[PDB]
């Protein structure tokens, strides 16, 4: 569950720290395949 | 959840607008693992073998030998969780405060939710990066009144046991001078067999100035950043040789290898800036909120880290 | 909302029970108009047309031709938020409370929401009603210890650049005396064009006891009506008591085009979405309302004072 | 409600482990009657019949009869309502305090809601049942600073105009001297018309280890019991007779009805511990619930119990 | 209205308390069964 | 402390603490040594009617 896919509809704060987390991890993966040294 | 509150909507809407965190610059994808823990620590165990003295001639009888003695040591990383308070506007009461092209009290410096926390999480992750770069917390350009932190917490230029090399103050204008520092410090260096890995520096901007000037009459072709690139990749073996630019750094080159099995950033899965669900709210249009997040986790090797400082004096 | 929220229930089913505040008494319909503001400060404008010079005859041809001018005129009215905080016993703990013929704690003199709101709103409407007629707000008779107010925030009373009429100590028993000040301030109000409309008069209750009296078979009230009708073309004047004010007179015109009151849309009370609970049965509620909004225009108030001493 | 307020649902689940108090085992199912209220007084009125003159004698013609009256007896019973509040960690925060075998912070003494609830509640149950006994508040084994209750609130040990004897200090290892005292309070009990009932008797453990001796030359076949309990059944037309051991008292033996007519107990139902909705909350970990319970609601006739106290000093 | 029943749903916290109260009772009626002297 | 009489306004309520104890058991690991006749060496400590010195 992430916050990039708008269909994820959150239940409870719980679930949606969870996907800030997987948001953020999913940016960081992105920013690194973006990424040319 | 979204059809009852309006601060997780809000945040779900304007978290895209946060910037990345530039510290993913300094590391490669391979360098960064994520781990589930908010405040408390993790553990590894690495053993160890040494000659305890010279070895025994085997000669007619002989039962009293030199022995090989064995050591175990446990790294522990240490995590902790840190919060903020910001105040903002309410929603029910921002109609009253919108204006032609704007919402919020500029007399009063009142904003509304969404502004507030992105501008509160773009400050925290600064803070958040000068933290994982100099492992130190502090709001001072003196760099005094710091947080107190736990033991086992440490940033790219405090890390303990590693190459450290010093430019005179009389010398800081000796770009010579500071290239002798650090091939120095770059012979002291101790890769072991990881020596094969691309290579990380970082300079401030007086030095990144510094670097352009021709090698030394002088050269007419090479730079002092091209004579750099080749002293590292003589130690790396020829890999890529990376280089940044950072205003966080006052006069201080670090240089390091971007290696997995020397250096390792651990980091929380809620290091990042996250809301808190508690919202403080009274009779007035002042409401309250809370941003947390997570400090620690960077491990690296004995003596992998090159950290030169110039003296100012 | 009103299955999640048991308060605002109970102030909707509870609102018709308070009584309409007497200050529109003191106004026609056609002068009140709401604004949509809480606290600050809104601009009216006030546009105006005038003739510069005699108009031009058509005859033949003509090029220069007599113009009309345009002007405006800008006012600025502050309007402030207030409000108040009352006890009151929790829903879920009323029904401990429920005795017969009366609902609360008498001993305790706590009550349930609704009653609790029904009350604090009449006694806010009372003191929203004596703002509006004196420009003052104070919960003591004498009307020391008042609230310090923004400016351009004035009442029916206090409202400057009008007619000011004062009566001497020495004549504060002599309706002749009343009545030659009111002349004089009937004489010197400017109305102008509009000036065909209907008057308020308002009057304190010793000098309403002194208005009966023979005149001085004809009473002073009669007098007093028919010098108004003498400058207002033969039209309505109305004459009204109030215990707001003492040894004060207040005569103005009823008529949309010089005095109007502009009241905020939320100036009656309303109650707050905040409610303060704990463990125990005693929560506190609150409510707010909006004070400001008169504007008028200059000599067309007449305010006559009788000093006592 | 389930769906919003989890602290209600994990109430719900874990009512259940909750043991039931052991005062029930004090009283009769026809004494306890439950009644509607959590703090006030409540008044009970008991109506009579009296003969004023003989019957009169229905023959031939007769206008003039005997007259039967009544009349009437008012009784006012104070109830009080009381809370506790207690610590626990908040329900989304579980997570990061579960380990292997055991969910909490152990070195914070902090436990998750069902469970702090489920032991605050046990708590408050052994507190009640010793106020039902004893009719005091204090939770000091010395019995000192005691809470002050209202009037009309009492215990089965301290409900006012009843039967009180006393064993001196020098008598305090002779159950001789221990039957005189009972057989005399027993011959001044007044049960009147409702003497034909079971009769109860509560006794410290002591008392009771005393009590299973054989029946003093030491005799045999019969023990100091079934004494009492022949002593008993000759004031209660030899009806049952039960014993109970409670570690509550202290050189203290109790003995009254067990019938509806000369001892009720009317709690309120509201008696037992129930949770508060107002839950304590903020920006941590933390959070602090409330439990509630009523005291009083003890009804007797007078005369009715006999308190025998056993002196040390 | 008790809470040993699974198919009472509690609307709202007095509703709940109620069932509390009634789910004491019961289980005091079912010790007084089940108790034998 | 004792509770608290709930009546008009307070805020101010006893508290009920909670603690936790870890029990802990220890266990000694101990050796004796005995001295014996060598397997081989048995057939010249046989008696008759016993093995042994």
């Amino acid at each position: 569950a992430s916050l990039l896919d708008s269909n994820f509809v959150p239940i409870n704060f719980t679930e949606f720290v969870q996907a800030i987390s997987n948001t953020y991890k999913q940016r960081r993966i992105q920013f690194y395949e973006n990424l040319k040294r | 959840l979204f059809d009852e509150n309006y601060y997780a909507k809000a945040v779900a809407n304007i978290i895209g607008e946060v910037k990345d965190p530039i510290m993913y610059k300094w590391f490669s994808p391979d360098q960064i693992e994520d781990v589930d823990l908010q405040m408390g620590y993790q553990k590894t165990v690495k053993w160890d073998a040494f000659l305890n003295a010279n070895p025994t001639t085997i000669a007619n009888e002989v039962n009293t030998i030199s022995t090989i003695g064995f050591s175990s040591e446990v790294v522990r990383l240490n995590y902790l969780k840190l919060q903020y308070k910001f105040r903002h506007l309410k929603q029910t009461s921002e109609k009253f405060y919108t204006s032609d092209s704007y919402i919020g009290d500029i007399n009063n410096n009142l904003l509304p939710f969404a502004q507030a926390y992105k501008l509160a999480s773009s400050e925290i992750i600064k803070l958040i990066n000068h933290f994982v770069l100099t492992g130190t917390v502090s709001i001072q350009k003196d760099g005094k009144n710091q947080k107190r932190l736990l033991p086992n917490m440490y940033g790219l230029l405090n890390m303990p046991e590693q190459i450290k090399e010093e430019v005179a103050s009389g010398d800081k204008d000796k770009m010579d001078k500071i290239f002798e520092k650090i091939e120095a410090g770059l012979s002291k260096l101790e890769l072991g067999d990881e020596f094969s890995t691309p290579m990380m520096v970082i300079v401030d901007p007086a030095t990144s100035l510094k670097l352009v000037k021709p090698y030394a009459a002088a050269s007419s072709c090479e730079k002092w950043e091209d004579v750099l690139i080749q002293t590292i990749k003589a130690i790396n073996n020829r890999e890529d040789v990376y280089i940044e630019t950072s205003n966080l750094l006052k006069h201080k080159i670090l240089i390091y290898p971007l290696n997995s099995e020397l250096i390792k950033f651990k980091p929380s899965k809620y290091m990042l800036p996250t809301p808190n669900e508690q919202v403080d709210k009274d009779s007035t249009d002042v409401a309250h909120s809370y941003i947390d997040f997570v400090l620690g986790g960077l491990l690296a090797t004995r003596k992998t880290i090159l950290q030169v400082n110039i003296k100012q004096s």
